[PDB]
């Protein structure tokens, strides 16, 4: 069998956002 | 003086226990000398020497998973972290002496322990000696084996360096895990938590130390004593009976060859731990997640477990939420590996019928059937190994990888199949080969011109001829026959002296003529036995 | 049946002779090893067996000196002592495996050349036993039952199967309960509230937009093992091992975070690799339903631990793009999210999405979205 | 001893009797427990015995329920839980005890009240065996050893014993030999240079002129186990343990200056005592010879170490001035530098000699004169 | 471990000629050391405990 939960897309994406971060640790 | 304190300690030891016929049933017992009887007391010293060599390996070892940073004198691994574990087995290695010797003979004799008891399931096997009455020892005889592997794993894992602790990690932790509705509480029972925590060395050291061992000293001895009060099985020969033991008694004949056999056994043992290298750990440095090395092999007697892991496919099941991964497979197929092999006697007794009690053994060529089988699971045996060792394979002999891995999937099926066909022909052939004998005589090799031009062997008969002269033919008894005209005595012997100087010949004649007259006296005792009964 | 004063005028022959018909067994065939005296063989023979154990004496001795005498302590790579540590386990085991072995030849050859030959035949008497013996203990047994009257009283039968059934139930319960552990029970701190260990690890975040950077191992214990990494520290064709760090986790100098990285490389679902795919092969990447913004361009992502059985799966071919485990053999398709190719792995690596933070260095984008290992029977 | 057909005749009462015979048993005495039947009193003590045995069951029960539903897990102090907790173990031994004892009580019930009484009487066979036994045996290792013929090969006899001789020597020292250590190999660096770990502490100067503080415990395991401490804080009267302490040893924020202190901490002949005497009893004070200048006027440092056996020697009784060891129950004389006044110790405890720095804090003024701790055969 | 140090370790190191060779023979130096618990482990659970087995 063939796991559900995996499949080839073929949508392109898209870059990533700049990480900012929230505080309190 | 001597003698009278023999005589003085004998009777007060009489006195006070009385163990004179006792003893006496003890020096009378008589053992077959057939040099396969011997394999398993192989495994017996194995199983001593690995004792005495770990009990004083528990008096430097400190299990601990705790991590520190390693002070001591091996300079390649200064200031690096470590568990305690691969902290002291470094300081066993390199900081007492002979701690090295010590460690390197008590594994040369884990494999050796283990390789024996092989060898002689193999034995046990393709004689028959499983047969009833025996049926108990030879259960007896699987679980001795099944727990040594465990042992030996268990034993290997505890310096958790980073080969070990990535076997433990793939087999213990991985397929564990793995199992269906119960894999995960298994692995948290175990384990106490998730891979590695910090209970899981001191835990298996406990395991290796005492409580395995303490099962498998058990098990031996109920072993033993099976044999002992059971009377040991013997071939078919002269003067051999269902109902007899023919061979020599403990004392003094046995007991000698028994200590002998038990002082080489341990001196092979020591020469290799110290001439060959065994699991230098310091060259594999502590146990981390995230490194890995090539060439992840268990020891040879684990290897076929995971070779199955490396040949079988990446077969999985997803029912309704659920994952059944490809380990699985392997730990069933481990289960059923074990239930056969601890339930074949019954099997076997109930596929031919026979029920029979048995004290003589089997030739393997005289039951072709179960050598067929028997060479059929050597050769899987043999295939997963080499499938666990694939990746040396690889590198070392230049095969491609994954060539060696459709090899060993469709030789899992294809070579077990050709054995089991060529065993069976060959034990047949075997036995063709033996009535030959029987018809003609020993074909000595001599080749003879008569005088018409015909070519004909001369050959020995085994018994009476005819007025033509042909040998009249006999009937197999289950014993081997002579093929070999110099096995026969043919050869003579060349003459008596040193190697490089003849003694007096009246001392040659004298020899020659003692030795032959023992011999026929021998020959004639067995054969007015056999004739008796 | 002797009696005492026809015992005291036998020979030695005659009672062992005796002794051994009384235990059923009868020596057929006994002959001493020289039968002819004031032989030169024999003289020789006796020289040879005394030979091997001098041999032994000799390397028993050897044992001995070179133990006590032979330079033992281990000697650093290029020191002038090294050879001769080399040396000092294999002349132990020379020492020691040749005397005990060189006493058992020679005893093995005391037994073929001057122990008298003997074939000896005993009675195996094996079967059942005989009748008298069979009938009296199985009535010995009959009677210890029967007699007892356990059978006919059966309020004290039951109380005593009951009883014994609920005393072992509740000594196996209370014996193996302290072993087993809920695994499933909460226990790891996230962003959304506590959750059982299988489905975190040290890339899960503790409290949301929490920071966690990519960190690499220097190799120098203690004294930052781990440090930030940027994308250009990563050549195409080259991969790195990146752990989850915290700058809370510090540099290792105090007790507190050394032991917090020490639990940073130790945990067993932590490491990732992260590849640098060639610009020329970007047009054969195929993505993963869910992670088709997963990659920082040409920086991709996943986690190092095999999905088959948990080994590190780190044999990264850069030519080929294959993903190998040492351990059973998978391979993993890079261009294709880490896809089993071959091998006993039926599921892919999981990728960890990436990102980079103001300051340039490659922090990650978020966790994992699916679990990290093995599978096992409560997956997916 | 009868026949196959006679056996099948036999009742079990005649079988058990000559199967008894044949062990050399006779059972002279053997009668059923109840006669005469239907009484009540078998019925009353029939219930007897099912109710100590359903005891044992309901209790063995009542273990599986509280081991599986109590609260077992620890509560802290002043907690609504601690009370129930407290009981957890309790219960689980009145459960289990009470269960197999009842079990028990029950099965002795049976054995007195309805297995039969019996007296039975075996004979014994013991002291020397029959004649015909002692004499086989003998014979057969009379024959074994004369037959092998080994007593008049007296090379082989000698080389056998001297190869097994040579054999357990050398593997007797090599399995030992690894134990066994030098005791006054001199490992410890000193400012002059390395001794024997006997002759050393943490008092021991690493260079000369090395400042060396005596430090109090703060209880803080990890901040600050050891800080300096001045000749006012502490009252006459009172007295504080100190330990050895390096300014380059530090806080202990560090893993290293945390290996350092836990050093100190477990050194077995570093703690001492630190006393301050009255003025008025300052005309008491006898010195030792060799010490008279080692107290800072009222303040005297003694070891902790026990002379007689190494315990902490730590009662300090401030009126009489006596130094208790709480293990044998030795007294040292502190106003007598500290000279043993009673109990098995015949030795005084070692004074340190102290002073101040600079700034005001005690120091250490050298080292001990004489060994520290419990004598051994080396020692003076 | 007040127990240990007064009788295992004092009266041990106390033994005239051989007695500080046998306290760093059992505690592989001095007093504690490292490797103590773990050898009266080993001693404890197996070594020990089987020569009383053997004997009863
Ligand atoms: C229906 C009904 C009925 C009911 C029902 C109910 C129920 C069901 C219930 C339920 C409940 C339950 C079940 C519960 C349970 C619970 C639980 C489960 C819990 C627990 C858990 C767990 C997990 C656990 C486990 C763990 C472990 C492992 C542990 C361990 C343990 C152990 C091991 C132990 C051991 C023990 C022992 C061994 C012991 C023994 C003891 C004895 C022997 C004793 C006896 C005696 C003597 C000797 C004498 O002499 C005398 C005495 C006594 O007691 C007394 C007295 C006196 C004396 C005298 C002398 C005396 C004495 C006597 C007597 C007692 C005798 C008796 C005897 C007898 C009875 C005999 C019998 C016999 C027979 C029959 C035999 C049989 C056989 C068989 C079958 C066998 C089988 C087997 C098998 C199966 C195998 C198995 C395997 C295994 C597993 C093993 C393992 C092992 C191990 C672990 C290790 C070990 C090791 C070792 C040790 C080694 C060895 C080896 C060799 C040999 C080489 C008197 O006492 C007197 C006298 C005088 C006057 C008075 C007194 C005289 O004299
Ligand atoms: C002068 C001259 C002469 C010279 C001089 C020279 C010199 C001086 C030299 C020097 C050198 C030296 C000395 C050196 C030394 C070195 C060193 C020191 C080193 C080391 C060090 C150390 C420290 C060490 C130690 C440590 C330890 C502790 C260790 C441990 C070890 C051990 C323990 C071990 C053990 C071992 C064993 C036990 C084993 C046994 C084995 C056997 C038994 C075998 C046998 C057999 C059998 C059974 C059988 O069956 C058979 C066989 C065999 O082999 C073989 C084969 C077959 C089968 C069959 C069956 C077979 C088999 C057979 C046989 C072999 C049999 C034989 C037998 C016999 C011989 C019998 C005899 C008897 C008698 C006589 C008896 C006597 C008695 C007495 C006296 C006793 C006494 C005792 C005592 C003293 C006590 C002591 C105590 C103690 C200490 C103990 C301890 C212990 C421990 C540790 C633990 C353990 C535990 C346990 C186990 C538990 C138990 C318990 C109970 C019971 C409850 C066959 O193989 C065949 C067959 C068929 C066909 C083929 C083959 C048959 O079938
Ligand atoms: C008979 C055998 C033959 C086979 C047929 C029979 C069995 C078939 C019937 C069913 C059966 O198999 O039962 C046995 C099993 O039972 C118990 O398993 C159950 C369940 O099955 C598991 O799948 C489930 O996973 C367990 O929950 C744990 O995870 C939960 C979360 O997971 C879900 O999410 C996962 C991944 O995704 C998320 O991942 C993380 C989770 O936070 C986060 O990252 C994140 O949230 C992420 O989510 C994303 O989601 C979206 C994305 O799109 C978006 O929203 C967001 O983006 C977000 O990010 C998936 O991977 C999972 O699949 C799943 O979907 C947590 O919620 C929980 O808190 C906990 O941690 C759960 O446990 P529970 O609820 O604790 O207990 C209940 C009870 C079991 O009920 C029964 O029926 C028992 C009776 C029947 C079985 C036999 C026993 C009785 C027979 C007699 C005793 C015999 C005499 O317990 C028990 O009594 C078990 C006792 C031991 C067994 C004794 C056997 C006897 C012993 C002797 C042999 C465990 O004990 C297992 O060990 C055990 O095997
Ligand atoms: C550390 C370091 C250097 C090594 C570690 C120690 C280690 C691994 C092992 C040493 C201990 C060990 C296994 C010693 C072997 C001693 C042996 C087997 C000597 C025999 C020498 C010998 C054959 C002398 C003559 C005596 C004869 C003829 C045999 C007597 C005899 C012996 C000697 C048996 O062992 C024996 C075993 C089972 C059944 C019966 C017998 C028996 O009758
Ligand atoms: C030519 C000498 C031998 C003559 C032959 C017969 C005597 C040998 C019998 C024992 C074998 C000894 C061989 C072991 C090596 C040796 O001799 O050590 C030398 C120490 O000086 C010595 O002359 C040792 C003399 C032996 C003294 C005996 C001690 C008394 C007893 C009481 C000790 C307890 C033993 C148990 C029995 C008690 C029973 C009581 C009922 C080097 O000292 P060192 O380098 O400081 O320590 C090293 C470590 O660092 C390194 O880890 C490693 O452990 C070694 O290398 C170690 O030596
Ligand atoms: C720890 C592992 C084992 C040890 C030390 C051991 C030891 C021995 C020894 C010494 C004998 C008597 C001498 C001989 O025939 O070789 C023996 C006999 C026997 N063993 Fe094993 N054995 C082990 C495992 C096994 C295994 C794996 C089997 C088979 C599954 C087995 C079945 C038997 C049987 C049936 C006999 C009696 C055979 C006969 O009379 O001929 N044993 N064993
Ligand atoms: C069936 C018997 C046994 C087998 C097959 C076996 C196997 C092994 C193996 C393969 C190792 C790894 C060795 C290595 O370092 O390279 C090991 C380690 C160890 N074994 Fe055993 N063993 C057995 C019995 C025992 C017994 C009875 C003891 C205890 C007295 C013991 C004590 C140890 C200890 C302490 C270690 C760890 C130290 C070390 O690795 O060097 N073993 N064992
Ligand atoms: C094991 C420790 C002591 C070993 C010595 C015992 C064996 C020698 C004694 C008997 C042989 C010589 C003749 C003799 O003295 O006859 C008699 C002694 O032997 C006996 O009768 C009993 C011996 C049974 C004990 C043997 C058990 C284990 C020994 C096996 C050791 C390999 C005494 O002769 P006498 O009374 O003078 O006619
Ligand atoms: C025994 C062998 C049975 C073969 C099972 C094949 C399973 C394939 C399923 C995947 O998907
Ligand atoms: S662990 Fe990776 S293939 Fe098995
Ligand atoms: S240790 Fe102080 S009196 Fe014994």
């Amino acid at each position: 069998c063939s796991p559900p939960g995996e499949t080839a897309s073929s949508e392109p994406g898209t870059t990533p956002a700049i990480w900012t971060g929230s505080p309190s640790p | 003086d001597f003698a009278k304190l023999a005589a003085a300690q004998g009777d007060a030891i009489d006195s006070r226990y009385h163990p004179s016929a006792a003893v006496r049933r003890q020096l009378n017992k008589v053992f077959p000398t057939h040099w396969s009887f011997l394999l398993g007391e192989i495994a017996l010293y194995s199983f001593i020497i690995l004792l005495l060599t770990g009990v004083w390996l528990t008096l430097f070892f400190d299990p601990s998973m705790a991590h520190v940073t390693y002070d001591g004198v091996y300079q390649p691994l200064r200031g690096v972290q470590m568990s305690r574990a691969y902290e002291t087995a470094l300081d066993i290695s390199f900081e007492v002496r002979g701690g090295l010797f010590v460690r390197q003979v008590h594994h040369w004799a884990a494999l050796m322990f283990a390789a024996s008891i092989m060898v002689h399931l193999a034995r046990i096997f393709f004689t028959g000696a499983f047969r009833r009455p025996r049926e108990a020892n030879w259960v007896i005889g699987s679980l001795l084996l099944i727990l040594a592997m465990f042992e030996g794993f268990f034993g290997y894992s505890l310096p958790d360096d980073l080969l070990s602790g990535t076997g433990i990690r793939a087999a213990l932790s991985g397929i564990t895990m793995g199992i269906p509705v119960i894999g995960t509480w298994m692995h948290w029972a175990l384990f106490g938590g998730d891979f590695p925590g910090e209970i899981l060395i001191p835990r298996l050291y406990a395991l290796h130390i005492l409580l395995i061992p303490g099962i498998i000293l058990a098990l031996i001895g109920a072993h033993l004593a099976l044999v002992w009060f059971q009377k040991h099985t013997q071939f078919p020969g002269p003067g051999r009976t269902e109902t007899n033991v023919v061979g020599v008694r403990v004392m003094p004949v046995f007991a000698v060859k028994s200590g002998a056999f038990f002082a080489m056994i341990t001196g092979v043992l020591g020469l290799m731990g110290g001439l060959l290298t065994i699991n230098p750990i310091w060259n594999l440095g502590p146990y981390k997640p995230s490194q890995v090395s090539a060439g992840s092999q268990p020891d040879f007697y684990m290897m076929w477990t995971d070779g199955l892991i490396r040949l079988w496919p990446a077969w999985e099941f997803y029912p309704f939420g659920h994952t059944i991964p490809q380990g699985v497979w392997v730990a069933v197929g481990m289960g059923l590996v074990f239930a056969l092999l601890i339930a074949y006697p019954f099997i076997e007794k109930k596929v031919t019928g026979d029920d029979a009690h048995h004290n003589l053994l089997q030739r393997p060529r005289d039951v072709p059937v179960r050598t067929a089988i028997g060479s059929m699971a050597i050769a899987l045996y043999l295939l997963l190994t080499f499938a666990c060792m694939n990746d040396i394979i690889a590198l070392k002999f230049h095969i491609s990888l994954n060539a060696t891995t459709w090899i060993g999937r469709i030789g899992m099926v294809v070579l077990p199949a050709i054995v089991y066909f060529v065993a069976y022909r060959w034990a047949i052939s075997l036995q063709r080969s033996d009535r030959e004998v029987l018809e003609h005589g020993v074909e000595t090799g001599i080749i003879k011109r008569l005088p018409h031009g015909a070519y004909v062997e001369l050959h020995q008969p085994l018994g009476p001829v005819d007025e033509h002269g042909h040998p009249i033919p006999l009937e197999y008894a289950g014993a081997p026959l002579p093929k070999r005209m110099n096995k026969l005595g043919s050869g003579g012997a060349p003459g008596t002296g040193s190697f490089l100087f003849p003694d007096p010949a009246v001392e040659h004649e004298a020899l020659t003529e003692a030795a032959h007259a023992s011999e026929h006296k021998s020959l004639t005792a067995l054969k007015e036995h056999q004739d008796r009964i | 049946q002797p009696t005492d004063a026809e015992l005291a005028e036998m020979s030695r022959e005659e009672l062992v002779k005796l002794g051994g018909k009384i235990d059923g067994v009868e020596t057929i065939f006994k002959e001493p090893r020289w039968p002819v005296p004031g032989t030169k063989a024999e003289k020789r023979t006796e020289r040879l067996v005394a030979y091997w154990l001098m041999l032994g004496g000799l390397s028993g001795l050897a044992l001995l000196l070179v133990f006590l005498f032979w330079p033992w302590e281990y000697q650093p790579f290029g020191s002038e002592g090294e050879f001769l540590y080399s040396l000092a386990t294999p002349l132990y085991g020379l020492t020691f495996g040749l005397s005990i072995l060189s006493i058992g030849i020679g005893a093995v050859l005391f037994q073929k050349k001057f122990i008298p030959e003997e074939i000896s035949v005993q009675d195996r008497h094996d079967g059942r036993s005989p009748e008298v013996h069979r009938k009296t203990v199985a009535a010995n047994l009959t009677d210890a039952l029967e007699g007892s009257t356990l059978k006919r009283r059966k309020v004290i039968g039951l109380s005593l199967g009951i009883g014994l059934g609920a005393f072992g139930a509740g000594t196996l319960v209370a014996f193996i309960g302290g072993l087993i552990k809920n695994p499933w029970k909460p226990v790891v701190p996230t962003a959304e509230g506590k959750k059982a260990v299988l489905w975190t690890s040290g890339w899960t975040p503790r409290f949301k937009g929490e920071t966690i950077y990519l960190a690499r191992a220097t190799g120098r214990p203690g004294e930052s093992p781990f440090v930030k990494m940027r994308p250009e520290d990563i050549d195409a064709g080259g991969m790195e091992t990146v752990f989850p760090w915290r700058e809370s986790d510090g540099d290792g100098t105090t007790v507190e975070s050394e032991h917090k990285l020490t639990e940073i490389a130790m945990g067993v679902r932590n490491p990732v690799m992260l590849i640098r795919i060639k610009p020329a092969d970007m047009h054969r990447v195929i993505k993963r339903k869910g992670q088709e913004s997963f990659n920082f361009g040409e920086l991709f992502a996943y986690t190092k631990v095999c999905s088959h059985l948990g080994c590190p799966s780190s044999l990264y071919e850069q030519q080929t793009y294959r993903i190998l485990c040492p351990c059973h053999q998978s391979q993993f398709d890079a261009l294709e999210f880490a896809k089993p190719i071959f091998g006993p792995a039926a599921r892919a690596l999981a990728q960890l999405p990436i990102t980079i933070d103001e300051d340039g260095y490659l922090v990650a984008n978020g966790d994992f979205v699916e679990p990290v290992g093995p599978a096992f029977w409560e997956r997916k």
